[PDB]
């Protein structure tokens, strides 16, 4: 149900021990993996999760609470999601392609957060002191146009990934 | 006095193990040390023969899954200082939801062990990190106490100075926590790793 | 903190005791051996026993000296029998988990004071 | 803090009392490194060894018994229950310091506490079997 | 829900009935965010109707 068999081999040699050389048959088995079972569990929840953060670009700044909300709620998603992964597999000590991924959309997801938590420092500490006081990166004075550089920017940003991550392990 | 066991070869080399097979996933094998010696029992002294295979556990799969994860989660929590101080129901979801997330790895990490009845390196990291995130909402809360007036700054207006409508300040403990966290933890994160790596 | 306390006879002219005991930590897990250093030596492995009641001696020293353990006392004893006048130095008392060793100073983390043991004929 | 005193009893299936009687040594039951053992959650106290006579439909065996006491040690519960129970008390109370006009922040606070501890009491019961007392 | 559903059968490489569901529910709940998302991106005015 999960593996497809390429191949098969049949090789006969002989091995050596301390106690003499024997004969050895050998029959080897090619098996790739179907990918189907893990789109429908991990990968396309991943996406989805990452493309429901963006929403908050859309929100007002003012709106700490629903943004901040929302950002958590796609940071503490990725987690359950890594956390059912990590809990039906052996303990390898190496990082895997799916963690690759889940890593990267957790970057995504957390980096949407850190972007309003950018934007409410850059209104809420600068404003009044610049009050008193008086594609290209966006003006750093205004929160919409830090806004709207996000919406335009992170959906190419996550396709560019995808674009890679699938080009090289496809 | 009946039975005697000697190595064929030379200790060394009268164990060996083959290059191709190794089926440890989270141990590295350095080598073995051969050795004989005797026990003695109620029936009588028996020789012994005795390898003692080294192993060192890799670290990569619980930095993955255990300290990544918490380390992500102290800084989430930190990262609520540069929030305003009246967005009361956001920093208390961060610091509430982070709190939530370090018990959750605390619970999770043990299941990897058997029950055993004293804390591991692991367990004083997780415990490190709890202290930080619930430091953090402690923080937050001294900031609400000291908080004024529950409207923020409305955009337009002059901040006057403090030395009409007026406005809260910025919280000097969040100026000040805005730098001492992120500095206490990497010192922490600098002392634990040099403490536990090279031993 | 975590010691070994080391007792037994200085002077011989024979047969001979040196017991070890521990106190702040429980070394009945882990191995316990026994060593040599005469001066202008380096340390020298004279015996072992290891969790499993099991014994290790050296070549210089098999069938003259033998080494016990009680779990209960936590404590490693050394018999020594058939002692010479070449057998005089300090005896050290060492525990830890075996790891690249069993046979090498190097392997176990605590020590004794040390003892001093002489010979005269 | 639960101690038990596990036994382990042993006897001749076929042949009675009259038949095959049963006797411990001078030092019969011996131990060697007690806690080297495999005794993660318990410690070994000691042992102690007994006789008895049992009556089944066949006849009466002489019985054989070696008890050992074991003691409950602390930590994992300790690590696992205590701690975080106490420290989501002490979340629940952190809500008494935030304004009371910050109503969405102290309900959520609130019943948020309320959720991790059902969540704590169910996973702190996963190591029992499903016995019907209080513990 | 959608990752618990497929606990207790074998990793098969094609969808069922029960991920079709999941699917079209999971859609559901996404369109009726989306589109608060929609309808918050024209609200003029900060504050509700008051009595
Ligand atoms: C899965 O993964 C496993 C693990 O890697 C794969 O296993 C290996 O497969 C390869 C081929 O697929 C095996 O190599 C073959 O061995 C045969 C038979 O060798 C025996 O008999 C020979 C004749 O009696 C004898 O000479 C051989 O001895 C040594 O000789 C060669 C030549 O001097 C020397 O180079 C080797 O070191 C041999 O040890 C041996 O006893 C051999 O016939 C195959 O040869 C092809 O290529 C040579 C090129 O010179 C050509 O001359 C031949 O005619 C033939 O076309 C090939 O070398 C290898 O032994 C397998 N390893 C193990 C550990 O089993 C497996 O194939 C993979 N399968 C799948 C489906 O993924
Ligand atoms: C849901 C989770 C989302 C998180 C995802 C976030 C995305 C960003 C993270 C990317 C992680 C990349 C994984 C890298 C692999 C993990 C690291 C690793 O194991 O590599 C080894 C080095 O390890 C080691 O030094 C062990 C120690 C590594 C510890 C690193 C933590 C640094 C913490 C600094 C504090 C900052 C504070 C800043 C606060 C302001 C290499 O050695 P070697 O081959 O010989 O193997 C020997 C044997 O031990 C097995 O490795
Ligand atoms: C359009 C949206 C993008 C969805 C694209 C996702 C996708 O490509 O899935 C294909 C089919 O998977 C599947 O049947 C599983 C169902 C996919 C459902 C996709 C979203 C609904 C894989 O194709 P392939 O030939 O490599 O499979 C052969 C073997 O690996 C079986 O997995
Ligand atoms: C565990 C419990 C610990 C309890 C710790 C208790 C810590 C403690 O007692 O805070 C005192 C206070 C906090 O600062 P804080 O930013 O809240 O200062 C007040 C605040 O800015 C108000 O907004 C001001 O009114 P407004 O905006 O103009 O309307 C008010 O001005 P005024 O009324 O005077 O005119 C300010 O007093 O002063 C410190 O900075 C020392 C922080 C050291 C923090 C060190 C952190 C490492
Ligand atoms: C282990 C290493 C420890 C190092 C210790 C230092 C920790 C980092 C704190 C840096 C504080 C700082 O330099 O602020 C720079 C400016 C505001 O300060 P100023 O210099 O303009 O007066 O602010 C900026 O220019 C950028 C502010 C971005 C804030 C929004 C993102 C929140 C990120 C949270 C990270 C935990
Ligand atoms: C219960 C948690 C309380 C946390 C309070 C803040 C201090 C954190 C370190 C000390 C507390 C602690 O639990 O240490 C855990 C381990 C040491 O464990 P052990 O080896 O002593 O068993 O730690 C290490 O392995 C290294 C500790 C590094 C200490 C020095 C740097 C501190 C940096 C500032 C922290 C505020
Ligand atoms: C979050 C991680 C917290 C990390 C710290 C501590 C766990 C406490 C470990 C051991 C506590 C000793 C308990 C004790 O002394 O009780 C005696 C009992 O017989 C045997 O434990
Ligand atoms: C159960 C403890 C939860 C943590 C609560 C932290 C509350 C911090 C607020 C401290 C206010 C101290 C007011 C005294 C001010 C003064 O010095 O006069
Ligand atoms: C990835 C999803 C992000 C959510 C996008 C929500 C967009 C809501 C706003 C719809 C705008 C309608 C078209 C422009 C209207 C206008 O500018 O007059
Ligand atoms: C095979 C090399 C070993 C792994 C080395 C570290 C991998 C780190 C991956 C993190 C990528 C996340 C960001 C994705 C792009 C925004
Ligand atoms: C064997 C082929 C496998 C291909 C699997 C691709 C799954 C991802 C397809 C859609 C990704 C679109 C991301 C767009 C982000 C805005
Ligand atoms: C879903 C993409 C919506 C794009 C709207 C165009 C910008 C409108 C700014 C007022
Ligand atoms: C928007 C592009 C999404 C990734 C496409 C990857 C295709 C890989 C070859 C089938
Ligand atoms: C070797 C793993 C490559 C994973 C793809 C990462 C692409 C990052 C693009 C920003
Ligand atoms: C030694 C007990 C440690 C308990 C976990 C850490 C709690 C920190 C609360 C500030
Ligand atoms: C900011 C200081 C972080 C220190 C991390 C040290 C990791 C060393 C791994 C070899
Ligand atoms: C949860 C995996 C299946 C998702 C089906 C398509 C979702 C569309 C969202 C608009
Ligand atoms: C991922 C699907 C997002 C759909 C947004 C629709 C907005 C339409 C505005 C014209
Ligand atoms: C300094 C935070 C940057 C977030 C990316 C917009
Ligand atoms: C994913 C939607 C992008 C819209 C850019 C205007
Ligand atoms: C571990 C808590 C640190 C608090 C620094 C003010
Ligand atoms: C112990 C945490 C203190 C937080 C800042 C006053
Ligand atoms: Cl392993």
């Amino acid at each position: 149900p999960q593996f497809s068999i390429v191949e098969h081999r049949l090789v006969s040699r002989n091995v050596v021990f301390a106690t003499g050389a024997y004969p050895r048959l050998s029959l080897s088995f090619r098996l790739k993996r179907n990918i189907g079972y893990f789109i429908l569990q991990t990968y396309m929840p991943s996406i989805l999760i990452t493309i429901l953060s963006w929403v908050s670009f859309w929100i007002n700044y003012d709106a700490s609470a629903a943004r901040v909300a929302l950002g958590i709620t796609t940071v503490l998603t990725m987690t359950t999601i890594n956390t059912h992964l990590r809990e039906t597999l052996p303990k390898i000590p190496y990082v895997k392609a799916i963690d690759m991924y889940l890593m990267g959309c957790f970057v995504f997801v957390f980096l949407a957060l850190l972007e309003y938590a950018f934007v409410n420092y850059i209104f809420f500490g600068r404003g009044p002191q610049r009050q008193k006081k008086l594609i290209k990166i966006p003006d750093l004075t205004d929160v919409n146009a830090i806004d709207r550089w996000s919406r335009i920017v992170f959906p190419f940003t996550f396709s560019l990934f995808n674009l890679v991550y699938w080009l090289y392990y496809v | 006095a009946e039975v005697v066991y000697e190595w064929t070869r030379e200790p060394a080399r009268s164990v060996v193990v083959a290059e191709d097979g190794s089926r440890l996933n989270q141990y590295d094998l350095l080598g073995q040390t051969v050795d004989s010696g005797i026990v003695q029992s109620s029936t009588g002294e028996y020789v012994v023969m005795t390898t003692h295979f080294h192993l060192k556990r890799k670290i990569g799969y619980f930095v993955i899954q255990t300290y990544l994860p918490c380390i992500m989660t102290v800084i989430l929590s930190q990262v609520s200082f540069w929030l305003n101080r009246e967005s009361v129901p956001a920093r208390t979801v961060f610091g509430v939801t982070t709190v939530l997330t370090m018990t959750t790895l605390s619970i999770s990490a043990r299941n990897s062990l058997p029950k055993v009845a004293y804390a591991t390196a692991m367990d004083w990291f997780i415990a490190v990190c709890y202290a930080f995130v619930f430091s953090a909402l402690i923080e937050f809360a001294t900031v609400n106490y000291f908080t004024k007036r529950g409207y923020a700054w409305d955009g337009k207006s002059v901040v006057p100075e403090k030395p009409k409508k007026t406005f809260n300040s910025v919280s000097k403990i969040d100026r000040l926590s805005r730098i001492a966290f992120p500095l206490l933890f990497g010192i922490f994160n600098l002392v634990y790793w040099a403490t536990y790596l090279n031993r | 903190q975590v010691q070994l306390q080391e007792s037994g006879g200085g002077l011989v002219q024979g047969s001979l005791r040196v017991s070890c005991a521990a106190s702040g930590r429980t070394f009945t897990t882990y191995i316990m051996a026994w060593f040599r250093q005469a001066p202008g030596k380096e340390r020298e492995f004279l015996a072992a026993m290891d969790q499993g009641r099991i014994q290790y001696y050296g070549d210089s020293v098999r069938g003259r000296f033998t080494i016990s353990r009680d779990y209960a006392k936590n404590s490693v004893d050394l018999q020594l029998d058939g002692l010479r006048p070449e057998d005089t130095a300090v005896y050290y008392c060492a525990a830890g988990a075996g790891f690249w060793g069993l046979r090498t100073a190097s392997s176990y983390h605590y020590w004794g004071q040390g003892t001093q043991v002489t010979v005269s004929s | 803090m639960d101690e038990h005193s596990c036994p382990l009893e042993f006897s001749s299936y076929g042949y009675p009392r009259e038949e095959i009687v049963y006797q411990w040594k001078r030092s019969s039951v011996e131990v060697g490194d007690t806690r080297s053992w495999r005794l993660y959650q318990f410690s070994f106290v000691g042992l102690r060894n007994t006789t008895e006579v049992v009556k089944t439909t066949s006849g009466d065996y002489v019985v054989m018994s070696v008890y050992f006491d074991l003691s409950r040690r602390m930590g994992y519960f300790t690590i696992q229950t205590y701690i975080p129970c106490t420290l989501i008390v002490v979340l629940s109370w952190v809500s008494f310091w935030i304004n009371k006009d910050a109503v969405p922040a102290r309900t959520s606070l609130g019943i948020t506490t309320v959720l991790t501890m059902t969540t704590l009491s169910t996973i702190a019961r996963k190591s029992l079997p499903k016995v019907s007392y209080v513990t």
